[PDB]
């Protein structure tokens, strides 16, 4: 109540085939954005000049809406099963059979749910379904 | 054909070099101009040729290479306007006895105010300094 | 790099090949990066001009002097506030051939200053730069062998503008010759004081004397008529006229 | 080889990047010299 610090009180979780899948569409449309952009014009930094102040957020920011994010088009029928959430700050965390409550601790889906993100999550999933790849390559390997 | 055509360029060549004033500030003159400062450059070099041993032999062939583009430029109407009213002027200084400073000075506006330009700009001093000589000498 | 229109394009190619070359403040960083690398050039000094010496004028190979004495010039007057302040007026190079007489005088007109700081400078940087412009407009056979500087400052801005030219020596002198005094010659200093904008005006200082004196005559002649004019001016006018 | 979910050849499923699916120089030099710059 000085003002002396803030903490941000809270932790990020999040499902885990979920936040596959979301960042297996951020890194699809990524690619797309590289590939497709002519001239990719980055950053510079630090952004903001050495004897600038920190910027008021209610005068300077809060007024202005915010740009689209990075979100990869979702099919309305081959991903319906995923479309109406999979962009949520939390997915699912007012769908009280999907997830157990607002506290956002345990998750439970269908088949076509699980299908439809292990579908979306090809660049960033495993596929090596074959336990004997790792012969003489994994971790007691390794060890010896 | 095309000897024939020259044979006419050559009985048109003898008939003279003495530039005008009035023609000189005319745009109308360009022709004019233009065909009288070819005629003139060549009677120029047509006497070093006569006292070719006597003065800078050597240079006369380059000066006579140098000079093609420019007399090639004037028998097309090619030149550009300041290019070609400078070098009337110098020409014209240069056909009077003692305009030969006079003439220097105004290749100062003509040359001062590309490389085949340079290199026909001063064969046109090297051609100042043939009359000089003779001149001085005749 | 950026939005060409007709005719930019070739300018400013030529703006930067000239200021790449001979812009006064490179020149400073140049000189910096090699005093600071110790790095030396290897040359054959030509020796300077003197009185012991001065007789080799006169040969075969070309020569020209330049004086820079007279590109900035000024006259005085006091302010309202009572302080005294100084006006630019018509300036000159005066470049000699001391064979033939031939005198070449760049004029040096008031709108070249342009307002600018620090004009002393900038009068030495253009007089090398219509120097190696005048060098140029001159056939090879024409152009010197070597040129003689009058004051010892032009000698950096000089050669700087003169590195086109390899077989072309720049010399300093011990004589502290009088050619400043080209002013206090009549004809000279009204055909520079009349000038609206820059131009090069062409004489002979010689007057047709080579005819029954010889060019070391002719030289001394000039050199003794204005080392008076500089000495005492209105005296020597009053004795030549 | 190509990939099934583009059918463009080359990469492999993973590497896709679409979503996944269910004379006059004689004439003056005749003046003075023979032909040739
Ligand atoms: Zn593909």
């Amino acid at each position: 109540t000085s003002g002396a610090i803030t903490f941000v009180n809270e932790t990020p979780r999040v499902i885990e085939p979920v936040y596959t899948a979301q960042w297996s569409a951020t890194w699809i449309a990524m690619r797309r954005e590289k590939r497709d952009r002519t001239h990719f014009k980055r950053m510079r930094f630090p952004p903001f000049d050495d004897d600038e102040p920190p910027l008021s957020y209610e005068q300077h920011i809060e007024n202005i809406e915010p740009l689209d994010p990075i979100n990869l088009p979702l099919d309305s029928q081959d991903d319906e099963y995923v479309k109406d959430w999979l962009y949520d700050s939390r997915p699912l965390e007012e769908d009280s059979k999907k997830v157990n409550g607002t506290s956002y601790k345990k998750w439970s889906f269908d088949l076509p749910e699980m299908s439809n993100l292990y579908r979306l999550s090809t660049p960033l999933r495993d596929e090596v379904t074959d336990k004997n790849y790792y012969y003489l390559f994994d971790k007691k390997s390794f060890f010896n | 054909n095309r000897p024939e055509r020259i044979q006419e360029a050559i009985a048109q060549d003898k008939t003279s070099v003495i530039i005008d004033p009035s023609q000189i500030g005319s745009t109308e003159g360009k022709p004019l101009l233009s065909m009288k400062c070819n005629l003139y450059i060549h009677e120029i070099l047509s006497r070093w040729k006569a006292s070719l041993e006597a003065y800078h032999p050597e240079l006369f062939l380059d000066t006579k290479k140098a000079l093609f583009p420019l007399l090639l430029q004037l028998r097309r109407n090619q030149l550009a306007p300041d290019l070609l009213i400078s070098l009337a002027t110098v020409l014209y200084h240069l056909q009077q006895p003692k305009e030969i400073n006079l003439a220097v000075q105004s290749y100062m506006k003509l040359s001062i105010g590309d490389e085949r330009t340079r290199l026909w700009i001063t064969s046109i001093k090297r051609l100042i300094t043939f009359e000089e000589w003779y001149t001085s000498n005749h | 790099y950026g939005n060409w229109f007709n005719g930019l394009k070739p300018l400013i190619q030529n703006s930067m090949r000239t200021i790449m070359k001979a812009n006064p403040a490179l020149y400073v960083l140049r000189e910096r990066i090699r005093k600071g690398l110790q790095i030396y050039q290897s040359s054959v000094q030509e020796p300077f001009l003197n009185s012991s010496n001065y007789a080799e004028l006169f040969n075969n190979d070309i020569k020209l002097f330049v004086d820079d004495t007279n590109v900035y010039r000024v006259t005085v007057h006091k302010t309202f506030e009572g302080n005294v302040a100084t006006k630019a007026i018509n300036g000159c190079i005066f470049t000699l051939n001391p064979k033939t007489g031939h005198l070449f005088l760049k004029i040096i007109h008031t709108s070249v200053w342009a307002g600018q700081k620090r004009l002393s400078q900038l009068a030495k940087w253009k007089t090398a730069e219509e120097v190696s412009a005048l060098v140029r407009s001159l056939p090879k056979e024409e152009q010197p062998k070597q040129i003689i500087v009058t004051r010892k400052a032009m000698l950096d801005p000089l050669e700087v503008h003169m590195l086109d030219f390899p077989n072309i020596a720049i010399r300093p002198t011990e004589l502290r010759l009088p050619f400043s005094a080209a002013m206090s010659i009549d004809k000279l200093s009204d055909v520079v004081m009349k000038a609206t904008e820059p131009q090069m005006v062409l004489f002979n200082i010689y007057d047709d004397w080579l005819d029954r004196i010889s060019s070391y005559t002719a030289f001394s002649r000039l050199t003794l008529l204005l080392r008076a004019l500089k000495t005492n001016e209105e005296s020597a006018k009053m004795i030549l006229l | 080889s190509f990939c099934r979910n583009c059918g463009e050849a080359g990469h492999k499923e993973k590497d896709c990047m679409e979503k996944p699916r269910k004379i006059e120089l004689m004439k003056l030099e005749l003046y003075k010299d023979s032909v040739g710059s």
